[PDB]
RNA sequence: UCAACUUG
């Protein structure tokens, strides 16, 4: 009777922002990103790619509550680098990785069939 | 009451296999051999066919409410 | 409503005087009729007295315009022919 | 009769005056929620929508209340009613004129319960003061009240169908009373035993033991994730304990960040060897016991029930005594969150592999039972020859039962000790018993080695049939099996006669529970009624309603029970 | 269920 | 206002304040027929 | 053998026959603690399953039938005579004894939401409402018809559109809470037209009408039974219990992606806390998981008769070792969120789990300014009557201990039964007071000037009046 | 009693703090003037807490000694238990 | 009417006289599950009062071996006062002694 | 005629006695139903020993 | 009997037990449902 | 600071199974791909059922549930179809849905098995994986079931009816070498099918420098999509999710500055 | 020790051992309503009425029954408004 | 109003 509708998990209700960027006052060059209507899928990839970056000092993702649908990602970068820049570059790198993976999987499919 | 579509744990379609399982049992296959022949490999899928109780035949015994 | 609001600072317990019971009861002459219904519904001098309390959730008792909420009810008295020990 | 109405329970005197059914109260099943803080409770949306707290319209809040009025009852953050200055109530559900919706100072909008509304949470029976605590409200999208797991210990509630009652204060004055007297963080320490009521429990205790071992080393990314769930983090990553070859933090290093402020505490782990303190390696403990916290940093030690549980001198108790109630609330919540997110990496389980022991241990248990049965037989043969001499103050039957019970109990304990020796470090039964989260050494012993003697009414299983316990046994059999001794363990499986005797023992347990509930309820009520009006006056004398002086100072020293702590005088014992 | 000194 | 009959499964129209007896069988246990309005069922 | 008795006169047919009907469904009863077998005996009575094969014909109140009952994978031989195979109550579930997210702590249970979507532990709840057209009254006739607001002086604002001409809602029509299942009208004697007498759905039923029947009852009056059907997908409050006395609610529901997964891809349908097992000492649960794994792989229903001596944990473990799994039943699990192997290996195996009748939807109640009782003018009692929860005497003692005098006052006076009375100053007895007339007078004193307003609970006014009827005078004097 | 010879505790009791904060907040909700400048605080209870910190709450607590006399301690005079 | 009333009400006696009537007989059959139906049919009810907390009539007795289920008893205020027959137990119908 | 005696279901004097399972199905009664209960005033009542 | 609405039919309510003017929503009568509470055989006895 | 370049080898490719090995990839990406297989690959399945007549023993909502779980062939049309929310038309149209109709009555004495073959689709591409058959319900003589149903595009995050896969097998480090799982007794544990060790050695020697890589997959399909297409669509969908994040992030970054 | 000593002091305050029962508790010279709440009820009320006893209304239970604020904590004191301080300070609204 | 049956 109080059960949330299934589509609420991935559909942004009107007036909700997919990403909100709020700086962190405690430490310099640190930003706290909030992603709405997303789950561990996106968060883990973004955190891993951020950790691979040498200029990223801190990178972690947190789901504040499993019943609610939100990811909080904290990125702290060295001076001369911006947390927002690190987030964008992480997303570009992940997209490149997935595209290369798609090409190679298509080639493997074509080779396995009739070969 | 009736064989469930889509074994709960994984989701393989197991609803098309109940009559084949009964027929294989009539063919004197052991239950394990019948489950192997049907393609059910993980114990989650074999649970569905092995533990199913087909009550819908007992329900069909009763005459219809409207003819 | 005009009466000032006060909080009880002492409760005095005592046996009710028969004279005080006679004066206090709204019913006069006692409950003369065992039956609760006269004129169809209300029996004056009966168990269900309009003056004693509000009835039917819409009526008003004779003594005050209770409307089933304001009226706290009002006591009645039965004058026993011969005295009886209180248990 | 009038006397019948007043006299009995549920009469006007007690059932309708001392206690009565109340409005603005809700009840539903309780389920766990580790993510909620100690003070927060998760309320379903429907329960929140029905219950309304009236808000007076002020110039400050007229806009917000106007939006709530516009939303109406249908939209969740809405207002069910508007109460005008005249006292007229405009139910917004049935159509109100647009003129009526307009608000002015002095109107009272009855808004739906929202996040942050203070409520009182209760679970019957309300044995003690901690059973009614004020919780902040957090609305979550399912139909069960959700409370944090640490708060379960004060309520004596587990989530196996339990239910709790939710009372919403309806005025700012009573809301402030709850906020400043009965909130959960304020009642961490009970005045009854000057100990903390609430402690880390279940998965978090079991996992804090494993997290705080010397062995645990955390790599960079795992440290990131654990620090992400720490609410009070300064934002500075601690320098890793092992910088090279690969940067690796330690469990204690991260737990030190959880510890509030600068708290100094020395406690001992459950498995602390007694000889360690006297011998060398007293400070460099070989087993990593002797928890020591200096400057709010965990220098050494393995945390357990003793350090983080509900006992005097615990880390949580020292936190409440020293840092304050708010920082202690954050401490409880942070321990739970960080350790529970580490438990995803480490994990816990209970399997048959834990119950099974080495073959040598099974042989030793069997040999102990063999020689015990022989000893009981020798005692029986002595008794039959009348060689047995009566113990002073006891009949020969009583002294025979005493000696037989002593032999059987010694065998039972020895088999239990052998089983407990067999347990490896990885054994999960041992993890839970050592951490103190659940179980006991007795349970391990019964699982692995021997269930033990079954006793009913303080004796071995009696002769229900004529001179024999069951029809299968021979008449006048006082031997071990006949009178109830269950040689097999739970894993091995009880033989049928042992199954019946075990059922008899368990039935005695159930009956005792059922009886104790009622008798204790009566005692508690009588004590409260006798001492209900006694209080500390402004003279600080303790006086009843009659103003008779029960005590000239409370406790004879005029101090409250929660502030006091156990201490040693140190002038008393030493010689001149 | 343990012993005479323990629990039933 | 069409009632299916339990015994013989034959629909019989019954007016208001009319005895509940099925013609052709006499049984007194009638069932109201399924409504004409249709309900959307989510497969979920 | 070594001589114990050489004069046996009778022999037991089988020791497992000492157990009753409900205790016979427990697998490996001898490996459990005794109170846990006792508790399972009680929980089995409350499980959900096809109670009888003629349930479609029957119109019973509170009938629950599970969608997909399954017979146990580990079954006692004596279950066959109880017909448990024919009419099972529960579903074999892949159960992992692990601590995953802390939502399975205490006795709660983490359930797989994808499995729930695929029909796992889904049930139907049928409720039957009976109404009788009674003409016994001298001038009162409770005719079945659709009440009309204009025609009927007594009426209610709930939805009356559902009712057909006969006053009975047709089968196949959705009924939400506070809707009129049956419409009945009592003709009103014109003492000098209609007091509504419809029956209304229990709040939050939210079901679809299944069958509507019209007959003549024993008395000969027209009798109508209406059965409403509500599907019940498991939620995060419902109570699930195994056959070994382990009962618990559903802490949270994670989708198949989120649940931990073996290397084969099997994700536990139910995750139970490891902390339940040791204190309760229900080792029968663990042995049933092992035997269920062996049975599902082998294809033969396992035997769990209480006293066998041919089935040991070691033999079961060796059998499982043959089928490619760890001999003790542990399996290497991977974390669903991150993909990393869980360091400890989790014990996963199929176990017969039951669904009990207790569900959160039936047990949720909220009260705020509802109807009050007639006698005490206090809130009603019970979920059906929208009754408020009782603030017992133990609760008031706790509040006294807190020192929250004003919360105690609100809860015991202002929330429950606020009331005002007028009391004479000269004599403590209450005085007659006409607010509309604005004349306040006290009988027995002939005094009008000295009257004071007093705020007291209505129950206290009733107490004082009952004392007055016993000739005791509770003279409440403000001075 | 006289202002001199006050025997009660200088520290404000927990119950006094609860009732003073609640009562002052109820007054603030009824549009009573607020002594302390509010930094965008709309909730009446929070404003009352700020006032209590500043010791500007306009309430004098009357403590009833068991002998029947009373001592009037203003909220400012009492030391906050915090 | 006498037989029907005594069955329906659950009071064993006459309508006018309830002083000697024994309540608790003739309960409604539980149909939650087939196991509940069967157990309800095979049930024994000890006459000892529930209100009395004396523990002797509640404890499992050695003579209940094979006649009454050891495990199956209600937990609460009626522990050991309501019992269920074992599977093989058969209560004697009765015979003439001639 | 001296009155009516309620009949326990599936006893010797009930209609269901000695009926094949198919016939029980024809009467819309379950073959697996245990019997042993009285149907008084439309509700199944069980006499607890 | 809504004071601002001469001859106004007040709709009954079950949630709070009151009659409410439908065009303005005013609650006329606060808690005036409460519970709201054989004549054939013989007569008054 | 750049993405690793992954590789793929497909060991087995059948009609219902794909086994592949992803190498030179992080654990997070591999587990996310596994997750997207289960919950974010779009498929067409029945979500709307209007039942005209149901004389079967199973009630109406039972039939609707069983119908929803029936897999429907969505190999190529699922990309063309739009989500019902996206489509401009009210309720359902051929662009946003596929209409299935079922009419069966049992007039023979023998029991009639209503199967998925009796479901009839207006669109040829979407068929209930028939080209035995899934048993919807069994009908006695005189019992009739007639219903009309529409099928919508969606993914498994909404409901398990849209879950393309049967079981996704994910395994890394087959011989425990990073010691991610610490076996109490190494010898008892069965060796992995992908394990490269000899029978004598239970675990590989610990490698501190090593990190998880060379992830092993085994994706099985319900027949709704080709097993190859499940993997390709999952990779494409995860790429789309990241690109949408990048667009919204660029908007927020520009707006703040 | 405070909680034990308080029970012992209440039982032995009067000089005669006061059992925590209806007899011992009700015999002490408390208010008649407070005695009424514990066990005896109606009989206590009848005796009080006969002897003309007056309830001091200083007890917690007596004030709870009549709906007045209890003399317990948060009710021991009475707050008063401070006019002079109201005049002082910045009266923003 | 009474009874019984459960839930802690
Ligand atoms: C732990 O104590 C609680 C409380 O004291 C409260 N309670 C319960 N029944 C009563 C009652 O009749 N009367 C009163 N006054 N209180 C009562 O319930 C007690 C325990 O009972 P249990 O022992 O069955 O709890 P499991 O150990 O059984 O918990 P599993 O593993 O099922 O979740
Ligand atoms: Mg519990
Ligand atoms: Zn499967
Ligand atoms: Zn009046
Ligand atoms: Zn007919
Ligand atoms: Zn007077
Ligand atoms: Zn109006
Ligand atoms: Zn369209």
């Amino acid at each position: 009777m109080n059960a949330p509708p299934a589509f609420e998990s991935f559909l942004l209700f009107e007036g909700e922002k997919k990403i909100t960027i709020n700086k962190d006052t405690k430490v310099p060059n640190a930003c706290l990103f909030t992603i709405n209507k997303e789950d561990h899928t996106l968060g883990n990839i973004i955190k891993s790619q951020l950790l691979k970056d040498p200029q990223v000092l801190f990178a972690g993702y947190k789901v504040p509550h499993p019943l609610e649908h939100k990811i909080i990602i904290r990125v702290q970068t060295t001076p001369d680098y911006s947390p927002q820049e690190a987030f964008t570059n992480a997303i570009t790198d992940l997209i490149s990785e997935l595209s290369l993976l798609e090409e190679r999987f298509r080639v493997a499919i074509k080779d396995k069939q009739e070969g | 009451m009736i064989i469930p579509v889509r074994c709960f744990t994984c989701g393989k379609i197991v609803g098309n296999k109940w009559e084949a399982y009964l027929g294989l049992l009539q063919a004197e296959y052991t239950e394990g051999d019948a489950l192997d022949a049907l393609g059910l490999k993980r114990y989650c899928c074999r649970r569905m066919l092995l533990a199913h109780v087909d009550l819908i035949e007992k329900l069909l015994n009763y005459a219809p409410l409207e003819k | 409503s005009a009466c000032p609001l006060r909080t009880i600072k002492r409760v005095q317990f005592g046996v009710l005087s028969p004279d005080e019971l006679k004066r206090m009861s709204v019913t006069e002459g006692g409950i003369k009729y065992p039956e609760t219904t006269e004129g169809g519904r209300p029996k004056l001098g009966g168990l269900m007295d309009p003056r004693q309390g509000v009835i039917e959730r819409t009526g008003r008792c004779q003594t005050c315009a209770g409307n089933m909420t304001e009226c706290p009810g009002h006591f009645g008295h039965i004058e026993l022919a011969k005295p009886v020990f209180h248990v | 009769s009038l006397k019948q109405r007043l006299k009995g329970k549920e009469g006007r005197v007690r059932g309708n005056l001392m206690g009565k059914r109340v409005d603005f109260s809700a009840r539903t099943v309780i389920t766990p929620d580790p993510n909620l803080s100690i003070d927060q409770v998760g309320v379903p949306r429907s329960i929140a929508a029905n219950m309304t707290f009236a808000e007076i319209v002020t110039p400050f809040n007229i806009d917000r209340l106007q939006e709530l009025v516009r939303r109406g009852n249908s939209q969740y953050p809405g207002a069910k009613y508007i109460i005008r200055d005249n006292g007229d109530r405009i139910d917004l559900r049935f159509h109100p004129k647009p003129s009526d919706l307009h608000l002015q100072t002095g109107y009272k909008v009855e808004r739906h319960m929202c996040d942050g509304d203070i409520v009182i949470f209760n679970r019957q029976p309300t044995l003690h003061k901690m059973s009614m605590m004020g919780h902040r409200v957090r609305i979550l999208p399912w139909s069960t009240f959700r409370l944090n797991l640490s708060v379960t210990t004060p309520y004596n509630a587990d989530f196996d169908g339990d239910e709790m009652n939710l009372h919403l204060p309806q005025s700012l004055e009573t809301r402030a009373e709850i906020q400043e007297l009965a909130m959960v963080p304020r009642m961490i320490v009970t005045p009854q035993s000057n100990r903390p009521v609430m402690g880390i429990v279940q998965d978090t205790l079991t996992a804090v033991r494993k997290f705080t071992k010397r062995d645990v080393f955390l790599e960079r990314g795992e440290v990131m994730n654990l620090l992400m769930f720490l609410s009070t983090w300064d934002g500075k990553v601690p320098q890793p304990a092992i910088l090279k070859p690969r940067p690796l933090w330690t469990g204690k290093q991260i737990f030190s960040l959880i510890i509030p402020g600068h708290i100094n505490c020395i406690r001992t782990h459950s498995t602390h060897p007694d000889d360690e303190d006297s011998g060398p390696y007293k400070h460099i403990s070989p087993g990593d016991t002797k928890v020591v916290v200096e400057n709010g940093e965990l220098i050494m030690g393995i945390l357990c029930k003793k350090s983080l549980g509900t006992s005097a001198g615990s880390l949580v108790h020292i936190s409440y005594l020293e840092m304050g109630h708010d920082i202690t609330r954050l401490f409880y919540s942070n321990i739970q969150t960080v350790i529970n997110n580490w438990l995803l990496i480490e994990g816990h389980t209970i399997g048959i592999g834990d119950s099974i022991a080495d073959s040598k241990t099974y042989q030793d248990i069997q040999n102990t039972i063999k020689k015990a049965k022989q000893d009981v037989i020798e005692v029986i043969e002595k008794a039959h020859n009348n060689e047995l001499e009566p113990t002073p103050g006891n009949t020969l039957r009583q002294t025979f039962e005493n000696q037989v019970n002593r032999i059987l109990n010694d065998a039972r304990d020895k088999t239990g000790s052998s089983a407990q020796k067999s347990l490896s470090e990885y054994n999960n039964f041992k993890s839970m018993v050592v951490s103190g989260a659940k179980g006991s050494k007795i349970n391990i012993s019964q699982v692995i080695a021997v269930v033990g003697q079954q006793n009913v009414e303080g004796k071995r299983i009696p002769f229900g049939f004529k001179h024999r316990t069951l029809p299968h046994f021979i008449k006048d059999d006082y031997g071990p099996e006949s009178r109830g001794f269950v040689e097999n363990s739970y894993l091995a499986g009880l033989t049928p006669t042992e199954f019946f005797f075990h059922a008899m023992g368990g039935r005695e347990g159930l009956i005792d529970t059922a009886v104790k509930t009622a008798e204790t309820g009566y005692i508690q009520r009588r004590l409260i009624k006798s001492m209900e009006s006694v209080m500390v006056k402004y003279d600080a004398t303790v006086r009843n309603s009659i103003n008779q002086v029960v005590q000239l100072r409370y406790g004879e020293d005029g101090l409250a029970g929660e502030s006091v702590e156990f201490q040693n005088l140190a002038t008393l014992k030493p010689s001149n | 269920i343990w012993g005479i000194g323990c629990n039933p | 206002m069409i009632y299916i009959c339990g015994e013989c499964h034959t629909e019989n129209e019954i007016k208001s304040r009319d005895p509940i007896r099925c013609r052709e069988c006499g049984y007194r246990i009638m069932y109201k027929k399924r409504t004409k309005r249709l309900v959307v069922f989510d497969a979920r | 053998e070594v001589a114990y008795c050489s004069t046996y006169t009778h022999c037991e047919i089988h020791p497992s026959m000492i157990l009753g009907v409900c205790a016979s469904i427990i697998p490996f009863p001898d490996h459990n603690q005794s109170p846990r077998n006792t508790y399972q005996s009680a929980m089995g009575k409350q499980a959900m399953g096809v109670y009888i094969t003629n349930f479609h014909v029957r119109m019973d109140t509170l009938a629950h039938v599970l969608y997909y009952p399954q017979k146990p994978l580990v079954t006692t031989r004596s279950m066959e005579y109880l017909r448990f195979r024919e009419l099972p109550a529960g579903i074999n579930s892949i159960v992992a004894i692990a601590s995953y997210t802390g939502y399975n702590q205490e006795d709660s249970v983490i359930m797989n939401r994808s499995a729930v979507d695929r029909g796992f532990f889904r049930s139907v709840f049928y409720r039957s409402y009976k109404e009788q057209e009674s003409k016994k009254g001298f001038d009162q006739e409770e005719v079945f018809e659709k009440p009309t607001r204009e025609t009927c002086q007594g009426m209610r604002h709930a939805i009356y559109d559902k009712l057909d001409d006969d006053g009975l809602i047709a089968p196949g029509v959705r009924v939400s809470g506070d809707d009129v299942i049956i419409g009945k009208t009592v003709t009103l004697p014109e003492n000098e037209t209609k007091r509504d007498c419809s029956t209304f759905l229990r709040t939050s039923e939210t079901g679809i009408v299944d069958q509507v029947m019209v007959t003549l009852n024993q008395e000969g009056y027209k009798f109508c039974k209406i059965r409403v059907r509500s599907v019940r997908i498991p939620q995060i409050g419902d109570k699930f219990a195994s056959r070994h006395g382990q009962k618990g609610t559903c802490g949270i529901q994670y989708r198949q992606e989120d649940m931990p997964f073996t290397c084969e891809g099997i994700t536990p349908d139910i995750i139970i806390n490891p902390h339940a097992i040791p204190s309760r000492m229900t080792i029968g649960h663990l042995i049933e998981c092992l035997q269920g794994k062996v049975s599902a792989n082998k294809g033969e229903i396992g035997d769990a008769t209480p006293f066998n001596d041919a089935v040991n944990v070691q033999k079961i473990s060796n059998l499982l070792s043959d089928y490619g799994y760890h001999l003790r039943g542990n399996e290497v699990l991977y974390n669903g969120f991150t993909g990393r192997k869980i360091t400890s290996q989790i014990f996963i195996g199929p176990t017969y789990y039951q669904r009990l009748k207790h569900m959160v939807d039936d047990k949720i109640h909220s009260r705020a300014r509802g109807p009050i009782q007639i006698l005490n003018r206090q809130p009603m009692e019970g979920r059906s009557r929208d009754g408020g929860l009782r603030f017992g005497e133990m609760e008031r003692d706790c509040q006294i201990a807190h020192g929250a005098a004003q919360f105690l006052r609100e809860r015991l006076f202002e929330a429950s039964d606020p009331y005002q009375v007028h009391v004479c100053n000269l004599c403590g007895i209450m005085a007659i007071a006409n607010t509309r007339t604005h004349t306040y007078e006290c009988r027995g004193c002939r005094n009008k000037t000295q009257i004071s307003l007093v705020r007291m609970p209505y129950a206290c006014k009733l107490l004082f009046q009952e004392l007055m009827s016993m000739s005791i005078a509770p003279r409440m004097m403000s001075v | 009693q006289a202002n001199q010879k006050r025997i009660t505790t200088p520290y404000m009791t927990k119950y006094e703090r609860a009732r003073v904060l609640g009562t002052r907040a109820l007054q603030i909700a009824m549009c009573a003037p607020v002594m302390v400048e509010l930094e965008g605080e709309t909730d009446p209870l929070l404003i009352a807490m700020k006032e209590l910190k500043a010791r500007k709450i306009p309430i004098i607590i009357r403590r009833y000694l068991p002998d029947g006399s009373y001592e009037d301690w203003g909220v400012d005079e009492l030391i906050i238990s915090d | 009417d006498g037989l029907k009333y005594s069955l329906a009400t659950g009071n064993w006696g006459d309508q006018k006289k309830a002083h000697q009537a024994r309540a608790g007989v003739s309960q409604v059959l539980n149909r939650l599950t087939f196991a509940s139906t069967l157990s309800h049919l095979r049930r024994l009810n000890s006459p000892i009062g529930r209100d009395g907390k004396l523990a002797k009539p509640r404890q499992l007795h050695n003579t209940l071996w094979g006649m009454v289920c050891p495990a199956e008893t209600p937990e609460g205020h009626a522990v050991g006062l309501v019992k269920n027959l074992a599977l093989m137990a058969y209560i004697s119908v009765g015979s003439q002694p001639s | 005629f001296i009155g009516k005696i309620p009949i326990m279901l599936r006893s010797t004097y009930c209609l269901l006695n000695g009926l094949t399972d198919r016939d029980l199905c024809e009467l819309n009664e379950c073959p697996l139903d245990p019997g042993g209960y009285f149907i008084i005033n439309g509700s199944e009542k069980v006499l607890i020993a | 009997t809504c004071p601002n609405h001469p001859d106004a039919i007040l709709v009954e309510d079950y949630r709070a037990g009151d009659m409410i003017c439908p065009e303005c929503g005013l609650v006329v009568g606060d808690r005036v449902i409460d519970v709201g509470s054989n004549p054939l055989l013989s007569d008054g006895d | 600071p750049y993405a690793n370049q992954p590789t793929v080898r497909i060991t087995e490719l059948t009609d219902e199974n794909v086994k592949f090995i992803i190498e030179n990839t992080d654990l997070a990406v591999a587990n996310s791909i596994r997750r997207v297989f289960i919950a974010e690959v779009p498929i067409i399945a029945i979500d709307w059922v209007q039942i005209d007549a149901n004389s079967s023993v199973l009630h109406d909502e039972f039939i609707a549930h069983r119908l929803g779980l029936i897999p429907l062939t969505s190999d190529d049309i699922v990309d063309k179809l739009q989500y019902s929310r996206d489509c401009t038309c009210e309720e359902f149209c051929p662009e946003c849905s596929v209409e299935f109709t079922l009419d069966v009555r049992c007039n023979e004495d023998q029991t009639r098995h209503v199967t998925s073959r009796d479901l009839i689709s207006n669109s040829p591409r979407v068929i209930p994986v028939t080209s035995d058959d899934i048993l919807i319900v069994k009908l006695r003589k005189g019992q009739e079931l007639r219903l009309r149903a529409y099928a919508k595009k969606g993914f498994g995050k909404e409901h398990a009816k849209w879950n393309p896969t049967a079981g996704v097998a994910f395994e890394y480090d087959p011989d425990n070498a990073l010691r991610h799982t610490v076996y109490p007794k190494p010898e008892e544990w069965p060796k992995s099918e992908y394990s490269e060790l000899d029978e004598d050695e239970s675990q590989a020697p610990y490698d501190p420098n090593g990190k998880p890589e060379r992830f092993y997959y085994n994706v099985e399909s319900c027949g709704s999509l080709r097993p190859e297409t499940i993997v390709l669509s999952a990779l494409s969908g995860l790429k789309k999710k990241l690109s949408d994040l990048q667009t919204q992030l660029s908007h927020e970054i520009q707006s703040d500055v | 020790y405070r909680h034990l000593a308080l029970l012992c002091d209440t039982m032995t305050c009067r000089g005669h051992l006061m059992a925590i029962t209806r007899h011992g508790v009700n015999r002490q010279d408390t208010g008649p309503l407070m005695k009424c709440s514990f066990e005896e009820t109606v009989d206590v009320l009848m005796e009080a009425a006969a002897h003309g006893e007056s309830d001091p209304m200083k007890g917690v239970s007596e004030n709870i029954m009549l709906g007045q604020l209890a003399p317990a904590g948060t009710g021991c004191f009475d707050l008063l408004l401070d006019a002079e301080k109201c005049k002082y300070g910045m009266e923003i609204p």
